[PDB]
RNA sequence: AUAGCGUAUAUUAAAGUUGUUGCAGUUAAAAAGCUCGUAGUUGAACUUCUGUUCAGGUUCAUUUCGAUUCGUCGUGUGAAACU
RNA sequence: GCAUUUGCCAAAGAUGUUUUCAUUAAUCAAGAACGAAAGUUAGGGGAUCAAAGACGAUCAGAUACCGUCGUAGUCUUAACUAUAAACUAUACCGACUCGGGAUCGGCUGGAAUAAAUGUCCAGUCGGCACCGUAUGAGAAAUCAAAGUCUUUGGGUUCUGGGGGAAG
């Protein structure tokens, strides 16, 4: 039962847009990739993990997946889970052999 | 009442820190070394520093000492500590498995991997 | 300012608990609240022990002098004054199995 | 004693969204709870949901992403004439710009907006934003 | 199960990486396979292998290695992790005494600002993790069944009790990082013995 | 020594003119400890017409007492607000035995505390977001403040203190509600500030889609940082 | 403040210090010593779900277009909740 | 409020049910059953303590703390009385939000032995609690509720509105 989660990412995020179709929003916060919360200016503990892409020779491609996680999630110790699953849905975990 | 103070121990730390290769178990040597190396306003002071630094040379000869990090001597000491036999302990081709370990391997299906001896 | 969560007495799941007279004074105190220590001492000073063990008629005694058994129950005022229990800092205050 | 099944299911829901939970088991359930969910889903907040038939009342698993800031019930279910709409949208909702107050009407259960477009009103159920 | 992978799991088993104490932080419920008659808690090794590789991929990801920081308290992983930092060109906490403020206080002498942090026992090294929490710094931890996962991003289930275990974990991670960095062939065996990382008495 | 030598990685990245805008720092949620980084983005060349002029205001100065070894030892606390009327605000406070000291330290504090207020629309969305996207709440000590969005030109309806904060934030139009002991000025100020901060915490419906995935400045600029200066 | 301006008293906001919206009740004033119980207030889930086709508008979007003009109109095509 | 043995009498929870009924329920002005101690009425009883009282001592004064006595009381039948810091100073029914061992009562498997109304292990339902912890609450002390409250409404009784005057 994945459907809503997928549709959620289907379209891009937009700050405030007036009728003249400007973007009014000073910056577009990163949102957590698990809980989907907003990443604070002030968030002491919010984290962005970059994980490398691997060619069949073991080579790093220089390509990176970035997984953002938010303070409440790491803090509750959900992180070690969230990450793994975020890597499943992106097709990067488990690691093939 | 022979307890030694802040100034003196900071001093001694520094003097060993930079100079350890120059320094001797002899007080009378180290005091002259210090005199050349540093600005010490007192005879008495210099001597206290030299004495404590000597003391710490002796303590260093015996082993590790808190507060002083001599990186050259520590890396030499590190290379010292390595010794490797050819066989290791770790034999890939022969490995021993408990009963319970075996049960978990059954769970993963790895129970039969080459070179596994049950106990 | 609730001081203790226990409120000093070990009693829960009941309305009422039997009251005991304090050894030292005799004041009635709650059996939960009471500072109770069981004491097994010897009736006699070690020196005095030597003296008596000389004179014991029956040589078939191996530690053949009885111990004195006391169940000692103190009201609070008494067990504080008498140092059986003494004032401790807030954090330690909750420590449960302390001795040696 | 259970009063207001919509209230149970709604509060349990919000709780699990708030705890960052990925899904909710919801029990027991009614028409109204399912129509309310069909409403929140249609409107973008919850995701797909599944209904489980135990021979009695029922159970409902709800996939949530996270969107819901709050979703409440109002009890008692007051009477909300078209005149009073202003009150309730100002009192209950975070801003004019979004969020819904759901109502039962003789024309069925509606976003308060659906009510202006259907020109009716009168029984307040809950809200979500 | 390639020959490579079989060698990996053999090494891991032999080093007794899968033996845990008896407590289960429930946070670990997923990483633990068997619970024994003797109370010994047994880790699924596949999870271990997977996580090692994942970790290596996080470390390969930081551009400049000195921005990865290994932190160890206990005596076993002092040796092992200083060797790790050696082959991995990253920073080591050598002194078992982690100074409060190391990540937080830009004024301290030990002051660091890594991109990624690696800790040996989340329970022992806890102050490091707590500090990382103040700075937006992600964490790879070596984790036994008794270990708290609060503020831990990558869990590698291990036995962080023994030298054998810790050392060969840091070793395997190092070898895989080497591979990913093209400092080593994927097919080729590594001439560095695990025995280096063991703690000498 | 009027030249700033950065003690922060971010400090280097800022002084050497690498990180583009302030809001960007806010975006990647990079902790600002250095009260220089802020004066950077606000240039002191003094062109009188910019709304990006950075403003400092002392709000409170308190004679705080201590009973110490038979003496009664006084210090001063002070509260300071910093803001450009455009989107950015900070609040700080400091205790010191000399007044102008408390003031300077509190200015520094307030700068370290810079925060991105979000500006929304009340009714139909036309030109300048004159208010907040939602209703939100500050909480400090006993005190509570609720900020409710107001229609165009309503102006700031709020007590002298939170009014001052809000004006520094550049919220033009707002409705206020306050609970608690509000005469505790530090708690009132704090509350208003935290409230203003929660604007960006709220997930409004327009934030729903997939965000951009970027690399942190530090990963991009890694080459720069590892040159030795 | 200003041809007005002080003062006293009742009453309104200030008051979320009467609270339906909307308050408090471990220690600031505040849960009845405890049960039964009538008035009162309060009450679990299920019933024509649904799908297919037509039309009328009403909205929406816009790589459909147009006409003119300082913005409406006509038209697409699909997309909605309707009726 | 309840702690000696045994027998009798009615009662109770939890658990166990692929038993039956089928909304019969929640809370509650009226109205009722209880309700420590002390106290009251009419009989008993009277060992211990022991208000009042009598004395010793102490003291400037002690009609007090200490000591020797001692009545009512303390115990008991029938009756009244209705009150306590009658205290978790925390209303009842119902959901939902963390982790961990242990404990009392059922049940369900499993294991050891000297083979059982006993051990141990793993479940689980219900109790009394405890220990961590909250990116939940609070003025705080603190609170796994005192949480799911300006993002304010699950059901229902009760109580408070500066201090005294004054229960
Ligand atoms: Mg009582
Ligand atoms: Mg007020
Ligand atoms: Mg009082
Ligand atoms: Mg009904
Ligand atoms: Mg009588
Ligand atoms: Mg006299
Ligand atoms: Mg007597
Ligand atoms: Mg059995
Ligand atoms: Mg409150
Ligand atoms: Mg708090
Ligand atoms: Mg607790
Ligand atoms: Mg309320
Ligand atoms: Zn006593």
């Amino acid at each position: 039962m994945n459907s809503g989660r997928a549709n959620q990412r289907s379209k891009p995020m937009t700050g405030l847009i007036n009728d003249k179709k400007e973007k009014i929003d000073a910056y577009l916060p990163r949102k957590c990739d698990w809980s989907n919360k907003l990443i604070f200016s002030n968030d002491q503990s919010s984290v962005q993990i970059a994980i490398a892409e691997v060619g069949e020779n073991g080579q790093a491609t220089g390509s990176k997946t970035n997984v953002v996680l938010c303070g409440s999630v790491r803090s509750k110790g959900e992180a070690h889970i969230a990450l793994e699953n975020i890597l499943r849905e992106r097709g990067l975990y488990p690691i093939q052999e | 009442g022979r307890v030694r103070t802040k100034t003196v121990k900071r001093a001694a730390k520094s003097l060993i820190e930079h100079y350890y290769s120059k320094l001797t178990n002899d007080f009378h040597f180290n005091k002259k070394i210090l005199s050349e190396v540093a600005q010490v306003p007192s005879k008495r002071l210099r001597n206290k520093i030299a004495g404590f630094a000597t003391h710490l040379m002796k303590r260093i000869q015996k082993g590790p000492v808190r507060g002083i990090s001599l990186k050259v001597q520590e890396e030499e000491r590190e290379r010292r500590l390595d010794y490797v036999p050819e066989k290791s302990i770790i034999d890939i081709e022969k490995v021993t498995i408990d009963n319970e370990t075996k049960e978990m391997l059954k769970k993963l299906g790895y129970q039969n991997i080459p070179g596994l001896v049950s106990a | 300012p609730v001081k203790r969560r226990n409120a000093g007495r070990s009693q829960k799941n009941r309305g009422h608990t039997r009251t005991v007279p304090c050894t030292n004074c005799g004041r009635q105190v709650a059996k939960d609240k009471a500072v109770k220590r069981y004491t097994v001492r010897d009736m006699v000073d070690p020196s005095s022990k030597r003296d008596i063990q000389q004179k014991l008629a029956f040589e078939n005694e191996k530690q053949g002098i009885p111990k004195l058994y006391v169940k000692l129950q103190y009201c609070i005022s008494c067990a504080i004054h008498s140092r059986v229990v003494r004032v401790r800092c807030a954090e330690d205050r909750r420590i449960r199995r302390p001795p040696i | 004693v259970k009063v207001n099944i919509l209230a149970e299911c709604l509060k349990d829901l919000v709780n699990a969204e708030k705890m960052g939970k990925k899904q909710v088991l919801l029990r027991p359930v009614s028409k109204v709870v399912l129509k309310f969910l069909r409403i929140m889903q249609k409107n973008g907040y919850i995701g797909e949901f599944e209904v489980i038939d135990d021979h009695r009342s029922k159970k409902v698993v709800v996939e949530l992403i996270g969107r819901i800031n709050k979703c409440g019930v109002i009890s008692p279910r007051y009477d909300v004439p078209l005149a009073d709409f202003e009150k309730w949208t100002n009192n209950i909702l975070p801003s004019r710009q979004f969020g819904n107050v759901v109502l039962t009407t003789t024309y069925g259960i509606l976003t308060h907006e659906e009510c202006r477009k259907r020109h009716t009103g009168g029984k307040i159920l809950g809200f979500f934003y | 199960a390639t020959q490579r992978k079989q060698d990996d799991i053999k090494r891991l088993l032999a080093s007794n990486c899968h033996q845990a104490t008896i407590n289960l932080n429930n946070q670990m419920k997923r990483y633990i396979s068997h619970k024994g008659v003797n109370g010994i808690h047994y880790i699924n090794i596949e999870e271990t292998w997977q996580k090692i590789k994942l970790a290596a991929r996080v470390i390969a990801a930081v551009q400049h290695p000195e921005d990865v920081m290994v932190v160890c308290s206990r005596i076993y992983g002092q040796r092992a992790a200083i060797k790790f930092a050696g082959y991995t060109h990253c920073k080591s906490t050598s002194s078992s005494r982690w100074t409060p403020g190391t990540l937080t206080n830009y004024q301290t002498l030990k002051y660091e600002e890594p991109r990624v942090l690696i800790v040996t026992d989340p329970r022992s090294d806890f102050q490091a993790i707590k500090e990382a929490s103040y700075v937006n710094i992600p964490v790879i931890a070596l984790c036994d069944s008794d270990s708290p996962l609060a503020y831990v991003d990558v869990v590698i289930p291990c036995n962080n009790r023994s030298t054998e275990s810790i050392s060969m974990i840091y070793w395997m991670i190092a070898r895989e990082v080497k591979i990913l960095r093209g400092e080593l062939s994927k097919d080729e065996e590594w001439e560095v013995m695990v025995d280096l990382f063991y703690h000498k008495t | 020594k009027n030249d700033w030598q950065p003690q922060t990685k971010l400090g280097r990245l800022v002084k050497y003119g690498k990180i583009s805008s302030l809001d960007e720092i806010f975006k990647y949620s990079i902790p600002i400890k250095e009260p220089e980084i802020i004066d950077h983005f606000y240039p002191k060349n003094k062109d009188v017409q910019a709304e990006h002029k950075l403003m400092e205001e002392v709000l409170q100065i308190t004679p705080v007492q201590k009973q110490t070894q038979a003496g009664q030892r006084t210090r001063f606390k002070g509260f300071v607000v910093v803001g450009d009327s455009n989107g950015h605000i900070g609040l700080g406070w400091k205790v010191a035995k000399e007044v102008q000291g408390a003031i300077k330290g509190a200015i520094t504090h307030a700068k370290l505390n810079m925060v991105p207020v979000r500006k929304g629309y009340w009714g139909n969305k036309i030109a300048n977001a004159h208010t907040i996207p939602q209703k939100i709440t500050g909480k400090s000590g006993s005190v509570r403040i609720r900020l409710v969005p107001a229609p165009r030109g309503t102006g700031i309806v709020a007590a002298p203190i939170p009014k001052k904060v809000l004006q520094f934030a550049g919220v033009q139009d707002i409705y206020t509600s306050s609970q608690g002991c509000t005469r505790t000025r530090g708690n009132f100020l704090k509350a208003t500030y935290y409230a203003l901060a929660n604007t960006y915490r709220y997930l409004t419906p327009d934030f729903w889609g997939k965000p951009e995935d970027n690399e942190l400045p530090f990963e991009t600029f890694s080459e720069f940082l590892h040159t030795k200066a």
